[PDB]
């Protein structure tokens, strides 16, 4: 069988969605890449969508700090 | 954003996602606490 490379790309995600609500998504994660910016991902809960969240928001502030710690 | 923070991992690279989707509309809020600027 074979398996994708991986990782061998640039940024996951060039845009953000600036207003998500910590109530649509069910698990983020930090994209701290040092390749492109501090990025927020996230999974929608009802949308299953993998979408990126602006980090310059509210709720993601608190997130910032804690996502740290894995 | 659970209680006092969410505590998620931290990606340094990766392939889960590889293109940035549909979400074009952008407009970050600001405070959230007095108005969000926007309402819902």
């Amino acid at each position: 069988g074979m398996k994708p490379v991986s990782l061998s790309y640039r940024c996951p995600c060039r845009f953000f969605e600036s207003h998500v609500a910590r109530a649509n998504v069910k698990h983020l994660k930090i994209l701290n890449t040092p390749n492109c910016a501090l990025q927020i991902v996230a999974r929608l809960k009802n949308n299953n969508r993998q979408v990126c969240i602006d980090p310059k928001c509210k709720w993601c502030q608190e997130y910032l700090e804690k996502a740290l710690n894995k | 954003g659970s209680m006092e923070g969410i505590s998620i991992y931290t990606s340094d690279n990766y392939t889960e996602e590889m293109g940035s989707g549909d979400y074009d509309s952008m407009k970050e809020p600001a405070f959230r606490e007095e108005n969000a600027n926007f309402n819902k």
